[PDB]
């Protein structure tokens, strides 16, 4: 059995000389010859146990095995593996028991030392992942602590190269807080990228069209690739954000007042993303049980309702009536007569071409405030738009049955 | 005139659906050059715990019947039984990986008897190994095991009940029925199936003690500050919110079987 | 003619063989019989002690001990009953078909309450079903201890007992057959005792060895509470009894404790579960659930003859006295008796449900689990439809989410109604919003929404309720209490629309029996309606979905279809005008098809093309979307 | 010590009572026993006459006569068998457990072929189930005639018979109970006799007075044939027998005649009818139409233990001469015997079906009537599933119009075709033209068309044929052996329309689990498929329609709908571009819904509320025809807080 023969054969790939990995690789194909590091790399493979036994597993279905982390994660044999893997390489790397199923093993089914090698056809391994929402390309040099990351509310110390997309901007080591994504012109998506970064993590961060200032066209950067703001960022230190379950009842009310003012400013400044962020913190705190008396609970409701309504407007400008609708619904669940929410939701509906719901909301605005002519105007507009749509249909569909009868020659 | 047709029975799939839903085991461990100090062991376990606990949430969401519960209740059940489920998962993995009453947590994490160095384990070995020893003694299979695991998800309620109670009760009977079937088709017995069912139920009922005692220890580890232990925010939030529910008696235990 | 007279004789050797080899179907019963005789022995002494307490001077505890002995491969059964004198060991154990018990009973005063297990004189001998040798040790108060022994070879012996004193009572020792050792196991014993003898009045203790010491385990802990006057039993007691009886954990939902004192005498407890029963553990599929006991001894548990299947969710016990039984005591003689019992069981089940229903919340809990069975009882068991139907509950248009009784529908009827209107369909919502009920809603008439597949089977039998006729609103010929002026208008409409009726029939020739002008629709231009005699769309879809089929089933049950036209509809007026202007306008042809086809779906029929429907729509979409022909 | 030894005794009075009152439940069997005694009497003389022919000098006809007498409430049974001498008369009728028959056989040499019915010694007394008194007159060749007479009073008498000579044999007269005259009626007799005798080796004549004269009818004209060597029986003979037994004007379709030797002796005949019974699965009476006889005497019927229900259409008889019976001879004593019988009967039925299948014409006739039973067997019988599957026949997309074998399928399959594909649905037309098979047909792959609702059960359990698994073409993940170039082209298509997948999903968030780009379609703009697990279309509607079911299970088992889009349809391409231009375009929203509703109908799902689909259509008609007649403070909104 050739797969058993190779159990003790191969070139030396080591960490440990008496264990390690046997390079029994049959060939290198079609792809870059450089060993590569990267995420979401899918490979196909078939194989056998080091003792020559056919393995009863997913390789017989050509499983598209994925390498989830840049330097590997779930198969010690293949992660030790990635370090020497090339695109197009057809690997046969037999890794001794320390790389098999671990100290526990996968027993009851598989003993810890029942190792394998497979004929693995490799996909390009260069490059780590981007982002769940897209907008950023992340590449790493050094892992951080692994037990600690910034969370919004914490100031962080970030080393910045000064570089950005082959160009320079006011990129400097910064004792960054989240509001700075807009206040200090620091690419805005950094606000969330930092929460995944671990202390002392070294990562190259590309901030794309909506993650960076591409769409904004900020002249402050003045970088032709304003939409590709890529440079090294190192998270060197940070403080700990106090969590909403760590913060006290009064502490959360106090911060809601502080944050509310920041949010108001951001809103007015056109910094709707930051306004949303500040209002986001306000709402998540306020939604929690505080143990307040009935009159004290109104400080919470006041901050909460205001945040919903401010968010609704931020979203009316940032998003096409999506979260804005939800915010209004929340504002109205809290206060069914708040004409601001009734009105703003009604606009969100009209602006999505939902004429019936828009009219209903504006009618409600006027029950609360019969003099709020804004709703009266919106109702008239809803009616007019509905008329326009009805006319378009007549232009297309009128007398189609005849058209069809004649086409049918 | 008309005779209603009889009904052939469709392949029951709840057990195989659960087999599909169950997640793969996660890795945990630490740099072996570091001794297994009280705080290192706890840290390794805490990080694994938070990751396994979140996997348990999507796992629960994926379960037929469960998924139709009001979301608040779905999350309530996960908190109240998070310990039950984790302990059960551990106990089974242990005894199947080895007949020894060890704790098998991850591909790289085993706590053998000589490694039960945490004060918490020394005091709770009688509870954490209650479960692995008993499942071993009864030679519990994977499938009847899964049926029981699901019932543990459904083993506790608020003292004030759930909103979708008239579903919850259905879901429990549904999985009770599946457990019965899981036993009958494998044992080949009659009166002994009745008894095996009760013998297994008794684990799940006695596990209420297993959990309160283990629970109080996890509360103590998180609450005090005597050990250099990192904890994930997830578990820390759960415990912060769970401690007063426990101490106020707001969590009700369910009794699965008598007779 | 001198005539010789002879007595009858018997051959003992063969008689013994029949006793052992051709009366019994099983071996469980060897224990059952030994225990029964033992309990009678105890009861006899208990009785004697009533007038002479000194009878118990030799010992007062009346109990039965089962003592298996694996090492010796034996089983010993011990009691403290009367015991036997030397004379009785010889007469009663040495005589086939002698019955000491019977003689005892015969010798009793008329007022005696000794509900003795009666007997034939054969049963002891069943011991040899499992034993190679049987030894009986006994002490009677009036005699010495003696040891009786036999291998049933046509003799037996009597020895003076020189061993340990008993005080009083009988000890039976079986020396078991080499290959039947399961009777030495705890599990087998417990199953047998529980199954046949759990209601014997004297405590039974099983003595076994474990780490060593002997574990004394009582088995018959439950009392046969049905023997008590019903008024003295609390709900907790019924509940506990029930749980032990059925190995449940839930309590009963309802119970009826009933007795009969006529030609036959018996008592029974019938329980209604709080949850529909299910096969938690393997059993005979659809075994019925009423057990029959005679004199507190289990006799039979799956007698189909006792109760209709629709009432098989009732759990319960019937305990009779003095029924003629088969020699094996496994079966009842004269099955005409079962017929009588069934009559009474059903009669009382109905009273229970009638009463249960007074509690609206509980009725709901009931009905949610058990409505299917009620409905089967309508379909079947025709003599009871008149009462069962009152237990039905339905959603109606005026009920919102409440279900109401048919009597509620009735009380709310208008003076012009002669009929109860109902509609059937797949879901609530599809029925409630249907075109078929638009004019009924207009005039404020109540409609019943029938939903379950079962409802279609059932509706066929329920022709009349309290004198009102039940009618469907999906059949042609629906009668509404309309005025003369509208009727005249309808005729005028027929006159102008008949041209379409004919044209549409020429179109679409094979799809309908006819096309008519209708007075039932408001907003729909049309619908598909069923014939007066025939089957509805719902019936067809049900029949076409069943596992059990024939060709004749639908060759016979297929529905006829008729197309109804809303005269008052704007599409319809357009067609009248267009079609009259040109009978061959091909666009009319296509419009006729879409109205029909759409009507088919909206009326509950499967669309068989089905692709053609989709294709017509795709063409319309291309236009709507601005996609040209090429 | 001194040990006394005693014999066992019996109390005759009680013994007599028990035999009469507790051993039997069916009074009618008294006739069965009187006849059995009689046939033994005849057979015994026949045996003796084999070596000594003078034994029959006293009379040569061996027969049984039944002579009811209305007028005197009596029944007489007459035979010409050995008869009894005075000594035998007293010893055998006066001893409760004596069996002369048993002794007789014991007195014979090994090799005698004769098999008697009796052996217990008590059957005679069953006469008293219906008789008040009985009289027995008998003549033995070696003695005079004697008349035995008694009530079951503990004693009996013997008289010299001073009446007419009977030549030879025994005459039994019952004086019937005043209330038991139903057994005196010609109809009832004949029915009992038919039921319990049927295959008695000697003829029975029933003598009935009519306007008078006596009508002498021979009962049991039909002889058992299973006792004969099968090689010796013509097909017509089997058919004649069959028709007689079943009152079937039609002949049998197939028959299997076999025997089993060793431990339990068997002979059996199994017949396959040419028509399925109309109530085959509906009758509420027991389904196994197999009768069990012992020594040619009927014992039992309607026993579930003998045959699995799926084979409840086989008509037949099982006969043995060695099984233990209870005292009434109404059942076997050891139920484990039935287990063995069943194993063998089933094995042979399957052999018969296999043989039948070789005749293509006959198999078709069979299958047309009984394919339901085969399919049920697949569902219920886990052991013979592996053979039963060979008997299935289905229409396929490449069979034209005849049904073919699963083997036929797999012998036409293509080198890269690793899987067997099938579709299920209401009718052949619907499946044949379904969107789901458009690519498969285009590539030349064969699809099995399953139609019956029961087909849905077989597809669960069959799983694979000769290692080739089954694939439903209505589920997600359908795999075709596509080329690399084809895959690359699809990869590019799949990075397009992503926005549509998302937009449509938002529109349909509450309707579908997913919206994806697909490849099973080549003509049609879209379709609905079900995910890997759960009920599929058809399976779900079937379950909903079951008359009796637990509806709560439908909250667990239900389809998970995925919407597949055909990227190379013009509707789809237009929407792609249009939707990208405006995410809220009202017309996009409206058209997406119609495609969805349409796809459900064409995909085999019911539609949730038809009075919407219809309304969408009605307004389109009105536009199409031009029928438009009925279808023609503010600053607070800006405030920031
Ligand atoms: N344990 C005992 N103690 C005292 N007397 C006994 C005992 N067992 C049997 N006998 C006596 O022996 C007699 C023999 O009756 P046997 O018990 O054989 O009938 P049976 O088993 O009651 O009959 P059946 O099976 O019809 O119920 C009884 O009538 C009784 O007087
Ligand atoms: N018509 C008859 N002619 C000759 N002998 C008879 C006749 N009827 C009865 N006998 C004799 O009486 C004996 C007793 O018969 P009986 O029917 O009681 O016993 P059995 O047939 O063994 O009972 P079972 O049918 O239960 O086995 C027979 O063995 C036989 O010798
Ligand atoms: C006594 C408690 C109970 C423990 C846990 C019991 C259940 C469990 C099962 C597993 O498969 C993995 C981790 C956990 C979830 C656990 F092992 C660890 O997290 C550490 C733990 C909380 C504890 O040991 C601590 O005191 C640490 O705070
Ligand atoms: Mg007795
Ligand atoms: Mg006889």
């Amino acid at each position: 059995s050739p797969t058993a023969t190779v159990a003790e054969q191969g070139e030396d790939i080591t960490s440990k000389k008496d264990r390690g990995v046997l390079k029994i690789v049959k060939r290198v194909g079609n792809g870059e010859e450089t060993p590569m590091i990267g995420d979401k790399v899918y490979v196909h493979y078939k194989g056998k146990l080091s003792n020559g036994k056919k393995f009863d597993s997913s390789h017989d279905r050509n499983e598209p095995f994925v390498f989830s982390l840049g330097k590997g994660q779930v198969i010690k044999a293949w992660d030790i593996g990635v370090a020497t893997m090339k695109k197009g390489e057809i690997c046969h790397l037999l890794c001794k028991p320390e790389y098999a199923y671990g100290s526990a093993g996968s027993l009851p089914k598989i003993p810890s030392n029942a190792t394998l090698f497979f004929e693995i056809e490799l996909l390009d391994f260069k490059g780590e992942d981007l982002f769940e929402d897209g907008g950023i390309i992340r590449r790493t040099k050094r892992k951080g602590e692994g037990y600690s990351n910034p969370n919004e509310g914490a100031t962080v110390e970030i080393h910045l190269e000064g570089r950005c997309g082959g160009r320079m901007f006011d990129c400097r080591d910064v004792a960054f807080t989240v509001g700075e994504g807009e206040d200090h012109d620091i690419p805005i998506g950094i606000d969330k990228a930092l929460e995944k970064m671990q202390r002392e993590e070294q990562c190259i961060l590309y901030l794309g069209p909506r993650y960076g200032f591409g769409e904004a066209g900020k002249p402050k950067f003045g970088i032709e690739p304003n939409a590709e703001l890529i440079y090294e960022v190192t998270l060197k230190s940070f403080e700990k954000a106090k969590e909403s379950w760590e913060m006290d009842t009064k502490e959360k009310l106090e911060q809601a007042a502080i944050v509310k003012e920041k949010g108001t400013v951001y809103f007015k400044g056109g910094k709707y993303m930051q306004a949303v962020i500040q209002y986001g913190k306000i709402v998540s705190w306020l939604e929690m049980e505080y143990g307040l008396s009935e009159k004290e609970s109104k400080a919470s409701e006041s901050f909460l309702l205001a945040a919903f309504l401010n968010l609704a407007m931020c979203y009316l400008k940032l998003r096409e009536y999506t979260k804005a609708v939800e915010c209004c619904d929340k504002a109205l669940g809290l206060d069914s007569a708040n004409e601001k929410g009734l009105y703003r939701r009604g606009e969100a509906q009209l602006l999505m071409n939902e004429f019936e719901s828009a009219k209903g909301d504006f009618e409600k605005v006027l029950e609360v405030n019969p003099q709020n002519k804004a709703a009266r105007l919106q109702i008239s507009m809803c009616q007019k738009k509905a008329k326009e749509h009805n006319e378009r249909d007549r232009r297309i569909y009128a007398n189609m049955f005849k058209k069809f009868a004649e086409q049918d020659a | 005139t008309i005779v209603p047709a009889t009904l052939p029975q469709l392949t029951p799939t709840l057990v195989s659906l659960l087999e599909v839903i169950e997640p793969e085991v996660l890795y945990a461990g630490y740099d072996s050059s570091v001794p297994d100090s009280t705080w290192r062991i706890m840290t390794t376990l805490n990080m694994l715990g938070g990751r396994q606990v979140i996997a348990a949430v999507k796992w629960a969401k994926a379960i037929p019947g469960f998924r139709n519960l009001h979301l608040d209740d779905q999350m309530t059940l996960l908190q109240y039984s998070w310990m039950s489920l984790m302990a059960f998962a551990l106990g089974w993995r242990s005894y199947r990986q080895s007949s020894a009453n060890l704790l098998c947590f991850a591909p790289d994490l085993i706590i053998n008897e000589q490694r039960m160095t945490l004060p918490c384990m020394y005091d709770q070995c009688k509870h954490m190994l209650y479960v692995s020893s008993e499942l071993h003694r009864l030679q519990v299979s994977y499938e009847e095991y899964l049926c029981m695991k699901t019932l543990l998800l459904l083993s506790s309620v608020p003292k004030d009940g759930l909103k979708s109670q008239e579903l919850f009760d259905e879901i429990r009977m549904t999985y009770i029925k599946e457990l019965g079937k899981a036993i009958v088709k494998r044992e080949g017995n009659s009166s002994q199936n009745w008894q095996r069912f009760y013998q297994l139920t008794k684990l799940l009922d006695s596990m209420h003690e297993v959990v309160e005692n283990l629970l109080n220890y996890c509360f103590q580890t998180f609450l005090d500050k005597t050990m250099s232990i990192e904890f994930p925010e997830m578990l820390a939030e759960i415990i912060t919110n769970q401690i007063p529910k426990y101490s106020n008696g707001n969590i009700k235990k369910l009794l699965f079987h008598q007779k | 003619e001198e005539v010789e007279t002879f007595a009858f004789q018997a051959e003992i050797a063969q008689l013994m063989s029949l006793i052992i080899n051709t009366f019994y179907s099983n071996k469980e019963i060897f224990l059952r019989e030994l225990i029964s005789n033992s309990s009678d022995a105890l009861d006899k002494i208990r009785y004697e002690s009533l007038t002479d307490p000194s009878k118990l001077d030799s010992g007062k505890e009346l109990h039965i001990n089962l003592i298996p002995n694996k090492q010796d491969r034996t089983l010993t059964i011990v009691d403290t009953g009367i015991g036997m004198t030397k004379a009785d060991l010889i007469n009663n154990l040495g005589t086939i078909a002698k019955s000491g018990t019977k003689a005892f009973m015969e010798a009793l005063q008329a007022g005696a309450d000794i509900s003795m297990i009666g007997q034939f004189g054969v049963g002891f001998y069943s011991a040899y079903l499992v034993a190679e040798k049987v030894t009986v040790i006994t002490k009677h108060n009036d005699d010495e201890q003696y040891a009786w022994e036999s291998s049933a070879g046509g003799s037996f012996t009597v020895r003076t007992d020189t061993g340990e004193p008993m005080g009083r009572g009988t000890k039976v020792i079986l020396h078991l057959k080499e290959d039947q050792t399961e009777y030495l196991e705890e599990r087998r014993i417990k199953e047998i005792v529980k199954k046949h003898s759990q209601f014997i009045g004297y405590p039974i203790t099983l003595f076994v060895e474990k780490e060593k010491y002997i574990d004394q385990e009582e088995l018959n802990k439950t009392k046969p509470i049905w023997t008590r006057n019903p008024d003295d039993i609390t709900n907790e007691e019924y509940g506990e009894f029930y749980k032990s009886l059925t190995n449940d954990w839930e309590d009963h939902l309802a119970v009826k404790h009933f007795s009969v004192e006529g030609q036959l005498e018996f008592r029974a407890l019938l329980f209604v579960p709080r949850r529909a029963p299910f096969d938690l553990f393997e059993n005979r599929k659809k075994k019925n659930n009423i057990k029959l006991y005679v004199r507190r001894v289990f006799i039979m548990d799956n007698c189909e003859e006792l109760i209709p299947e629709y009432l098989n969710f009732i759990r319960g016990v019937v305990d009779s006295e003095d029924l003629p039984l088969n020699i094996s005591r496994e079966m009842l003689q004269q099955s005409k008796i079962l017929k009588v019992i069934r009559k009474n069981l059903v009669k009382k089940c109905l009273e229970l449900f009638t009463e249960l229903a007074e509690d609206k919340e509980n009725y709901k809990k009931f009905y949610e689990q058990f409505s299917k069975n009620i409905k089967l009882g309508i379909h079947e068991d025709s003599q009871n439809r008149k009462k069962l139907s009152e237990l039905l509950r339905y959603y109606t248009s005026a009920s919102g989410d409440e279900m109401v009784s048919l009597k509620d529908y009735c009380t709310r009827m208008k003076e012009n109604q002669k009929h109860i209107y109902y509609i059937t369909g797949e879901t609530k919502d599809q029925v409630a919003n249907s075109a078929f009920v638009e004019r009924l809603r207009k005039h404020g008439l109540e409609v019943i929404y029938m939903i379950e597949p079962i409802d279609e089977y059932c509706v066929q039998q329920l022709k009349e309720f309290e004198g009102k006729t039940l009618v469907s609103v999906t059949k042609e010929g629906l009668e509404l209490p309309e005025d003369e002026e509208e009727k005249k208008k309808q005729e005028e409409k027929k006159t102008k629309f008949e041209n379409l009726c004919k044209i549409m029939k020429d179109i679409l020739e094979k799809k309908v029996e006819k096309v008519v002008v209708s007075n039932r629709l408001v907003t729909s231009p049309c619908c598909i309606v069923t014939s007066t005699y025939g089957w509805t769309a719902n019936m067809e879809r049900i029949m076409k979905a069943q596992a059990l089929r024939d060709n004749s089933t639908m060759g016979y049950m297929a529905a006829k279809k008729h197309l109804e036209i809303n005269p008052d509809h704007s599409i319809i007026e357009t067609l009248r005008q267009k079609a009259e202007a040109d009978k061959n306008d091909k666009s009319v042809k296509d419009l006729v098809i879409l109205l029909y086809e759409t009507a088919l779906l909206s009326s509950g029929f499967s669309l068989e093309d089905p692709q053609t429907h989709a294709n017509r729509i795709y063409r319309m979409i291309k236009l709507g979307l601005g996609i040209d022909e090429d």
